[PDB]
RNA sequence: UUUUGUAUAAUGGGUCAGCGACUUAUAUUCUGUAGCAAGGUUAACCGAAUAGGGGAGCCGAAGGGAAACCGAGUCUUAACU
RNA sequence: AGGACCGAACCGACUAAUGUUGAAAAAUUAGCGGAUGACUUGUGGCUGGGGGUGAAAGGCCAAUCAAACCGGGAGAUAGCU
RNA sequence: GUUUAUUAAAAACACAGCACUGUGCAAACACGAAAGUGGACGUAUACGGUGUGACGCCUGCCCGGUGCCGGAAGGUUAAUUGAUGGGGUUAGCGCAAGCGAAGCUCUUGAUCGAAGCCCCGGUAAACGGCGGCCGUAACUAUAACGGUCCUAAGGUAGCGA
RNA sequence: CUUUAAUGUUUGAUGUUCUAACGUUGACCCGUAAUCCGGGUUGCGGACAGUGUCUGGUGGGUAGUUUGACUGGGGCGGUCUCCUCCUAAAGAGUAACGGAGGAGCACGAAGGUUGGCUAAUCCUGGUCGGACAUCAGGAGGUUAGUGCAAUGGCAUAAGCCAGCUUGACUGCGAGCGUGACGGCGCGAGCAGGUGCGAAAGCAGGUCAUAGUGAUCCGGUGGUUCUGAAUGGAAGGGCCAUC
């Protein structure tokens, strides 16, 4: 699309992701946010996102 | 003719070992980001029909 | 197909559509029943002579309903955990 | 300045009193906005989110007749 | 006859004798009623005519799953819960 | 020398009355317009239904017309009488 | 002259006069699946069509909008051509990822593309449009005149209960 | 290899020159004292005509069709989904063009947690200072502040200061709750790994209530599912998702 979505990635070389939307038309910015990875069993910073 | 299976009903529709039909949930493949964690691991198990619509499933499927 | 209005619920769930396709052309045979093999062999590549289930078939499974009394030979097939136990229970045998 | 419009049905029902109960969860009155104006006194915690006077107990309902300040506590009865 | 409501000034209607509307078939559920029963039952065609032959045909007897596949058990699962 | 002025035959059918389930399925009484001509009439032919005819009015086309008549589709259809 | 048969003979239609527009000989224009016909035994001193209405004095200003016409370059774009990239298959260098070609094959469609339209101008005897405020003459009343505001431009002639 | 002077063979376009295609929209002769046709004979044009096409555009002269509703008939004005109070009859239930006012978002931070702080505003005095906005003092205030209507909560702060932080978690949920159902709310307790705190305990998003739309259609990804003679692939499913 045009208003996009966010998928952010497992840092820890692992294939699980988040999903999120969030507006940008009030400012651009990415997303850093910490997550759990039910792969490695920890909770890590997620990347790639928008 | 000879009375007609809704095919429209047949690809939606598996029935039961107890005479219940089962079926999927909507609003699920084309927005996921609306609905919260708890609420997406609810819609994953599936769902059967109720008395005010199995009387008429089961009419428009009568050689299941 | 009318409810007065806001749709049937058959025309507001989704479709899916995949089926077995191999259900209708499986034999699911019985211990309750056999009478067309009459307790004697059972093997899919003379199946056709016997005509049980039908004669558009391309697969064969025996299954625990009822009780075996004779010694049934099975030649390949399928067989369920209890239908061999079934079968050996009368004397049969299972050669795979 | 304007015409119509009044609301839905504010999705609200009160029956908390008395001595009304429940068999795992005293989920008691349905009540908006309002957080702890009665609130719970004895094992009847809860009253959470939904405003609900909901306490994660089972049993029927006790009245102490005083309060905090001012209000007036709500607690369960003997089992 | 309309209409909630008509002795109605609302609808018509002469005379008299005739004509003139809900009929029965298949499918199926409840209701009623018999026969058979873990078993009950064939179409066309033949035919000592509905019998006797004809089992292509029709119901009941297992369930879990999208399906592979499994089965008196089974899908989802790291899973005990 | 008259698409001359008036006016009979000849053509029209404007005005008033009568008749209006009539004597007449628009006829009669007395006026009025045109009357060698963008006039009229006998005979046989040609133009036909969204087609003719019309110097044009929803005027005219067989006692039928905002689409005539006749055989079939046809028992069109109807949150309707 | 023509006209609504039995509600209505005209102030309507039209010629004359004038503009506008199509037409050059196998005319345009027209019919008819077509053969065959009309225009025409016509040739522009001829033919098919729109408006206004003989005659006299006349024919206002506005082309910004919609329509029409003249101009020509370039843009956009369908047909068709088949570049670029990807999918099914797959060679081949890198541990592997990373990639990734020719053929068969599924898909895309770079690019070529008259005129219109966009642009510039023309056309109001095409469709149409023909605006505010302030000051100005010693009663009162109204402006022959400036200033500023709007714009495509703001009613000349003649007539007027 | 390339610039530059040329060039064969075809194929479009454009101009010119022919005549064997085609016409004759010229005539005579014959069939045949037939105004047509066809042939023949002789002239004249000419690869253009004359005839018939499909692609795509233009295409309303032609055809079929579409037409929101509410409601003292109707358009105009208000309104249709979602939110708060009064209407609402001191139970549950509840309405219109009743009386009024709002929303179709915004925040990884404005979220979670431990400690600290608690207001606002008026008034008197106060410095360039501008009644007042530096500042203190007095009164006063769960009607300040919060994001936003309204209502009501909020210090056991959800308001603002400091630090630490992501539980805005993957998988499940006893049992109860709104509704006709679709859609859906609260929740004891567990699994997998954690965050704040000295600790009990707190955390499965924001102060609670508004912040676009089903089936259907296409696309992206993982697949010891299926892919109908054996297979792959395309299509379909499961599990993710725009």
């Amino acid at each position: 699309g045009i208003r996009e979505k966010i998928k952010l990635v497992s840092s820890a070389g692992t294939g699980h992701f988040y999903t999120t939307t969030k507006n940008k038309r009030t400012k651009p910015e990415k997303l850093e946010l910490k997550k759990f990875d039910p792969v490695v069993r920890q909770h890590v910073i997620y990347k790639e996102a928008k | 003719p000879k009375i007609k299976t809704v095919r429209g009903a047949a690809k939606r529709f598996k029935k039961t070992g107890k005479g219940g039909f089962k079926h999927k949930h909507a609003n699920l493949r084309h927005i996921l980001t609306k609905k919260a964690t708890k609420r997406k691991r609810h819609l994953r198990p599936k769902a059967m029909v109720s008395k005010g619509d199995l009387g008429l499933v089961i009419a428009c499927l009568p050689y299941a | 197909g009318f409810e007065g209005g806001q749709m049937p619920l058959y025309r507001r769930l989704p479709k899916f559509g995949f089926t077995s396709r191999k259900a209708a052309i499986t034999a699911e045979i019985r211990l309750s029943d056999l009478a067309k093999v009459e307790g004697g062999v059972v093997d899919l590549n003379t199946l056709k002579a016997a005509n049980i289930i039908g004669i558009q078939i391309e697969f064969a499974k025996v299954i625990l309903a009822g009780e075996v009394t004779t010694p049934v030979t099975v030649r390949g097939l399928r067989v369920t955990k209890g239908a061999r136990a079934a079968i050996e229970a009368a004397g049969g045998k299972i050669e795979e | 300045g304007g015409s119509t419009r009044n609301g839905r049905d504010s999705e609200a029902k009160r029956l908390g009193v008395k001595r009304f109960g429940g068999e795992s969860v005293l989920a008691g009155s349905i009540i908006v906005r309002q957080r702890g104006t009665k609130f719970h006194a004895g094992a009847n915690v809860g009253c959470g989110r939904d405003h609900t006077l909901f306490a994660k107990a089972d049993g029927k309902v006790k009245f102490e007749v005083k309060g905090p300040k001012n209000r007036k506590f709500i607690s369960i009865e003997a089992e």
